């Protein structure tokens, strides 16, 4: 179980862990989270009490190094930083743990929950869309836009994630024009899967990623993303059995996760009745369709 | 965007453009079986491919072979009509590639957008109006060629014939889009009107009579007079 110390909590904000979120008030005794589980990749993000604007906040894997949170009174944002020397970390942390001044990350018997929405996110994976190569932690706020955002303005600052394009040679095969457009399996199976990807685990990967970075930061790029992947599979007529049935496990734990009040913004009307009643895989999303219909009938 | 009554005079601009029709590429009858259901007979279709500054006319004859063996054909049409348009682009000269293509229906946009992603250059456009393209079918000669067809096949004609001698595209336009409402109007009427008079020919060459100026005015008022009959009846006026 690992520890992300804080140097101080300055201004009032409200902080998030996963899918867990909690206030801090400005001055604070508040020095950290501890009994973050190892082995999973996890997210640290922030908003402040006085700017509802730039919801901000780190990707992270403990295994990969001390991390810790210092205020920037510059900059005006919580920091994630690197403590190389491990004595003196370990020194802190401990003054912390003893003084009982961190909160706990919650271990409570019931839940698989940050595991079903994280399965095949890992931190090297990450830094191939959101590139600072410099630090081991990945940085992404609510306004940082996507490559393909930038195609329709700073290249350092944005989210790498894969272009898909339904209208793009990429996606159409010169003679096949109709066959691909109306049944993207080619798009998925050849160009994307076998292509891009290497293996379905990353296609999970990355739209896992694109989900949690809109739900978490209201990232428009990254909900434009989650919505364009699941598109692409429930438009291809030939999908491999194992990642149907994998996909409606991870939309079934993304759509449980949602809050209620944004599933009005958060989940695009078109894309979803066209995924779970026009497209060839209308049949295949068991899970998926009956929480989407018994939580969010009026999407439908 | 879209082509409307605001931005109608940019059809008679110097930037090359086709309207693109695909009313009449699918064309069946229903008839009963045997059995007392229902089936169709598909028969020759076309594509209706204008230049309304030139006249010029690209009719592609589809030849019922074009369907055998085929599912979905409504879908399918869309998809065979976007394959032909983009296969005339690339037939043409660079010079006389269009700049514009104007579908008559938003059905078409989709597949043209997909056939023609080589070039990106080429605006793919809806429009507004209400064009009366499939009354295409009305004229005698397109209809005859279109009947005869015994294999795919490409014609070309110039719909205004010789107008453009004596008029502007812009009105040239005009009197066609008249001419075709009334023969969708009432096609009976339309053509008492037009060949009522033994003395008025179509030249060999042409699809309409060779009326003189005076003689379309008149005829363009008879037009206009049955158009409003039938107006005015569906909302009894
Ligand atoms: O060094 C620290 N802060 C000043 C450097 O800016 C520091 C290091 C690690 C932890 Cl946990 C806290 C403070
Ligand atoms: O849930 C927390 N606070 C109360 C919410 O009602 C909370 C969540 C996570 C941690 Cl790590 C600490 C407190
Ligand atoms: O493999 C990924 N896609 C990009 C390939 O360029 C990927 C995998 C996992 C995550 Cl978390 C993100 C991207
Ligand atoms: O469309 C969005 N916002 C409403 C317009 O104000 C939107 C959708 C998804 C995300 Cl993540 C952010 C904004």
């Amino acid at each position: 179980m690992n520890t992300v110390p804080f140097t101080s909590a300055p201004i009032e904000v409200t902080i998030g862990i996963d899918q867990y979120s909690f206030n801090v008030k400005e001055n604070q005794p508040f020095h950290g989270i501890k009994d973050i589980p190892i082995g999973h990749v996890h997210v640290i993000h922030f908003q402040h009490a006085d700017n509802s604007s730039m919801r901000y906040g780190y990707w992270f894997d403990c295994r990969m190094g001390n991390f810790y949170i210092q205020y920037d009174p510059k900059d005006g944002l919580y920091k994630m930083m690197e403590e190389r020397d491990g004595a003196k970390f370990e020194n802190i942390v401990h003054n912390f743990k003893e003084r009982q001044m961190m909160v706990s990350y919650p271990k409570i018997d019931e839940d698989d929950t940050w595991y079903n929405l994280t399965e095949f996110v890992q931190m090297d994976k990450i830094r191939k869309i959101v590139r600072k190569d410099e630090n081991q932690f990945s940085y992404v706020d609510s306004s940082m836009t996507t490559v393909q955002e930038n195609e329709l303005s700073d290249p350092a600052h944005s989210l790498n994630y894969t272009v898909i394009n339904f209208k793009s040679r990429e996606a159409i095969r010169p003679g096949h024009e109709m066959e691909d457009f109306l049944d993207k399996s080619y798009y998925l199976n050849t160009v994307m899967l076998q292509g891009i990807f290497k293996n379905s685990s990353n296609y999970f990967g990355e739209l896992q990623f694109a989900f949690l970075n809109a739900m978490f930061f209201g990232n428009y790029g990254s909900s434009l993303q989650w919505h364009a992947m699941i598109e692409l599979i429930c438009s291809s007529a030939t999908v491999p059995k194992h990642m149907l049935d994998k996909l409606d496990e991870i939309l079934y734990y993304q759509i449980k996760t949602l809050p209620e009040q944004y599933s009005d913004i958060l989940l695009n009307e078109r894309v979803w009745n066209i995924c779970l009643y026009s497209s060839f895989q209308k049949n295949s999303l068991h899970n998926t369709e009956k929480i989407m219909e018994n939580k969010y009938p009026e999407l439908l | 965007g879209a082509m409307n009554s605001s931005n109608y005079a940019e059809l008679f601009n110097n930037d090359i453009k086709l309207f693109v029709d695909d009313t009449n590429v699918y064309r069946v009858t229903v008839h009963k079986t045997f059995e007392g259901n229902v089936a169709t007979k598909a028969i020759n279709g076309c594509i209706f491919t204008l230049n309304p500054k030139t006249g010029h006319l690209f009719l592609k004859i589809i030849h019922t072979s074009v369907w055998a063996g085929q599912k979905r054909l409504s879908q399918l049409a869309k998809w065979k009509t976007a394959e032909e348009v983009s296969a005339l682009v690339r037939s043409l000269p660079k010079e006389e590639q269009p700049k514009q293509i104007i579908v008559t229906r938003k059905a078409m946009l989709d597949p043209l957008e997909v056939h023609m992603l080589d070039f990106p250059n080429i605006a793919i456009r809806p429009t507004e109006l209400r064009l009366p393209f499939s009354a295409a079918m009305s004229i005698d000669k397109l209809s005859d060629v279109v009947m005869k067809a015994t294999e795919p096949q490409m014609v070309l004609f110039n719909i205004y014939d010789d107008w453009l001698d004596r008029i502007s595209s812009y009105t040239a336009f005009s009197r066609l889009t008249l001419l075709l409402r009334a023969l969708k109007t009432n096609e009976e009427s339309a053509k008492m009107i037009l060949l009522s008079d033994p003395t008025i020919t179509i030249k060999s060459y042409h699809l309409w009579p060779s009326f003189t100026d005076e003689q379309w005015i008149t005829i363009e008022s008879q037009m206009r007079d049955l158009i409003l009959t039938e107006y005015g009846r569906k909302y009894n006026v």
